């Protein structure tokens, strides 16, 4: 069986987009968004976000994280590409040689 | 207060420790298929990287133990990895995993060693060409050696992946607590925190690294 | 000609292949035998030598 | 016909008739796994949010279980 | 240090063992790496005609 | 940018005066849906898009608290 | 029972039985060390 050829559409890494039009019927565009920003101003303003040193860990190595993605993502991803092009390459290619051995004999 | 990141988690009353420690695998998904996924395609890429540098050093017979070394190599380094998350518990922070994972490989190569081998095995504990004066105090020191390797395994492992995350967390107090104070001194705490991070990420794989490179010389020293 | 209509078979059977990229690992081995990995000779994993991955 | 999948089906009956056995959980942990495995990881041309989503979820988790040791630390008492 | 105390050892080390000697064991096992498709045009166990 | 105003300002608006009266009406069929129990009729999809509609107002309400404490985190005495 | 020993055992056996054997007996001794250190505590 194939694969499909592209994922679920996630936004920023982190929702997909399944929600937002889930949401668009009845908040609209906007709806997702003040939904996201009113529970992380309800989470740190009722204090169930603590903030302490795991906070500027957390934006240290988020910022990591974003940042090696952003610039080693096309690397990856042609790279995984290649692999699988060449293994391709290689099998057509044995293939059609032993089409041609057998007809040659 | 400081150590809090290396206590036992719980959740509602219930050891979340065991699901910490289970989660690994489940980063590594599996395929029958001949040509697939991104991921799939990198990690094999990656798996066959790691078995032809951890094991074309052996024999016939210390290349049984080919997927036992990848094993521990992946499990290890994905752990380091994982632990490196935003209030993430760390499993290879406890010394009880780390004599766990250390003494039974440990002991399972000088046991091979010990049940074929012996009159090499024996023998290992003199170098070729020792002079004879010498003979009895060599043999003392690379006894404790021999004896000393596992625990120096595992506590390698554990002081050194509690210290990284020890250093990390005070350094993330120092920038909370400069917060309030000049900033361009946060922002240069900041980046040393930035750079903390990524020798941390390079600590994780080369920690898994060499525990798994130890155990594989103390399996070569045996077959 | 019994050798060749066996050829013909076999020319037909390669070119009836499913593509490359619906097969599994089992099927390459049906295909291309050379392509099994020797159990037998090496029992345990990679199947292989290690300088041959 | 009460096969109907949740945001579906609206009774509490329905609640009780699902398989509720350890073999039923085991079922739908890993039909869960295998939906998401399958929209977001098991295609080609796949993308780097099916695995930031599970690092997210996990880092909520982790966060879950570090709570009471945080709320030691608030900053406000009121 | 909590990794003195001793008291929660065992959480700590049964599921290693099932981790670290089971599943990615078994998810190593699954992951194979066929040998090349090296295809022999010389193959032909031939004879000279019947004479 | 101004994009997020080119939506605000169709969604992210106060209600005019002219429109509060279908506001009431719906207030009205909503409450009229409970006092008949009729909310059986809702498939647990549209359930939890009005849970979130609910929480989303919920969190303008808790956004209203932070303004009129005049601090994000906690109360500031 | 079924499919498990079909999907565990069968693929793990020659390492349990024949590879591990050292290493299983590496285990018991670590179990004793552990017993010995939570027995002493
Ligand atoms: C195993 C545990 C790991 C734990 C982590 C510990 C710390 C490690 C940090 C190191 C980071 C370095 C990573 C670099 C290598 C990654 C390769 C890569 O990105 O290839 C993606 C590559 C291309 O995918 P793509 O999304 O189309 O490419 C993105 C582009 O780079 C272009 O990107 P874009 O600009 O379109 O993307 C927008 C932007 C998101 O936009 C934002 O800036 C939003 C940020 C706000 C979020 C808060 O980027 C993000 O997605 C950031 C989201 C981060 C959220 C994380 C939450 C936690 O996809 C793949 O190849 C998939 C498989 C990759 C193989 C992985 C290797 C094996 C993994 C082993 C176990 C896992
Ligand atoms: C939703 C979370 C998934 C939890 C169940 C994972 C699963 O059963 O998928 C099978 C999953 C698929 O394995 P695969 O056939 O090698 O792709 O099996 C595992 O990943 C091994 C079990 C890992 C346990 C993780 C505990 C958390």
């Amino acid at each position: 069986p194939p694969l499909p050829e592209y994922g679920g559409k996630v936004r920023y890494g982190l929702i997909p987009e399944e929600f937002f039009q889930f949401l668009y019927p009845k908040t609209g565009v906007t709806g997702p968004y003040v939904l996201g920003t009113g529970l992380i101003l309800y989470a740190l303003s009722k204090e169930i976000y603590v903030i302490s040193a795991e906070t500027f860990t957390a934006l240290s190595v988020l910022g990591v994280m974003v940042y090696g993605i952003k610039k080693y993502g096309p690397f990856v991803a042609d790279f995984a590409d290649k692999l699988n092009e060449q293994k391709l390459a290689q099998l057509e290619e044995a293939k059609q040689a032993s089409i041609q051995h057998i007809q040659n004999a | 207060n400081l150590f809090a990141s290396f206590i036992a988690p719980t959740i509602l009353g219930l050891p979340a420790a065991v699901l910490i420690i289970l989660f690994p695998p489940l980063l590594i998904p599996t395929s029958k298929y001949l040509i697939n996924n991104r991921l799939i395609t990198t990690q094999q890429w990656l798996i066959k990287l790691t078995s032809k540098q951890m094991m074309t050093m052996h024999n016939t017979k210390g290349r049984t133990w080919s997927l036992m070394l990848v094993s521990l190599i992946i499990f290890i380094a994905t752990t380091n990895l994982l632990g490196l998350l935003p209030h993430s518990f760390t499993p290879t922070t406890q010394l009880s995993m780390n004599l766990a994972m250390a003494i039974p490989l440990w002991a399972g190569t000088v046991i091979m060693g010990f049940r074929s081998k012996i009159k090499n095995a024996l023998a290992h504990f003199l170098p070729q060409g020792t002079p004879t004066p010498l003979i009895p105090m060599l043999v003392i020191i690379e006894t404790i050696s021999l004896l000393i390797q596992p625990m120096a395994l595992a506590v390698r492992l554990t002081a050194n992946i509690t210290a990284g995350h020890l250093l990390m967390h005070l350094i993330g107090s120092a920038t909370l607590a400069m917060s309030t104070i000049n900033l361009p001194s946060t922002l240069i705490i900041f980046t040393i925190l930035i750079l903390l991070t990524i020798l941390e990420i390079a600590v994780a794989l080369i920690q898994a690294y060499v525990f798994t490179l130890l155990v594989s010389l103390y399996l070569h020293d045996n077959t | 000609k019994a050798r060749i209509v066996e050829y013909e078979k076999e020319m037909e059977k390669m070119k009836n292949l499913i593509p490359f990229d619906q097969m599994t690992i089992e099927d390459l081995n049906e295909a291309f035998p050379e392509t099994k990995l020797d159990k037998k000779k090496y029992p345990y994993w990679p199947h292989q030598p290690i300088e041959n991955l | 016909k009460k096969l109907l999948e949740v945001k579906l089906g609206e009774l509490p009956s329905w609640i009780l008739m699902r398989d509720f056995s350890p073999s039923g959980i085991f079922g739908a942990f890993q039909r869960g796994y295998y939906r998401y495995y399958n929209k977001y990881i098991n295609v080609k041309k796949g993308s780097i949010s099916g695995i930031t989503m599970v690092l997210a979820c996990y880092v909520l988790f982790s966060y879950s279980f570090s709570y009471k040791h945080l709320k030691h630390e608030r900053l406000r008492k009121y | 240090m909590p990794q003195l105390n001793t008291t929660v050892w065992p959480t700590m080390i049964t599921p290693m063992l099932l981790t670290l000697f089971l599943i990615t064991q078994l998810k190593m096992l699954n992951t194979n790496y066929h040998l090349p498709p090296s295809p022999k045009p010389m193959k032909m166990k031939n004879y000279n005609k019947p004479w | 940018l101004a994009t997020f105003w080119y939506y605000a300002k169709v969604e992210l608006v106060p209600p005019t005066p002219a429109e509060i009266p279908r506001a009431i009406q719906s207030l009205k069929k909503i409450v009229n849906s409970a006092q008949t129990g009729s909310f059986k009729q809702l498939t647990v999809k549209e359930a939890v898009l009005n849970g979130l509609v609910a929480t989303e107002v919920l969190m303008w309400f808790y956004v209203g608290e932070i303004i009129g404490k005049r601090g994000i985190i906690g109360y500031d005495v | 029972l079924q499919s498990i020993i079909k999907n565990i055992w069968i693929p793990m056996k020659p390492y349990y039985t024949k590879v591990y054997q050292e290493i299983w007996i590496g285990m018991g001794l670590m179990g004793f060390i552990v017993y010995k250190i939570r027995a002493a505590d």
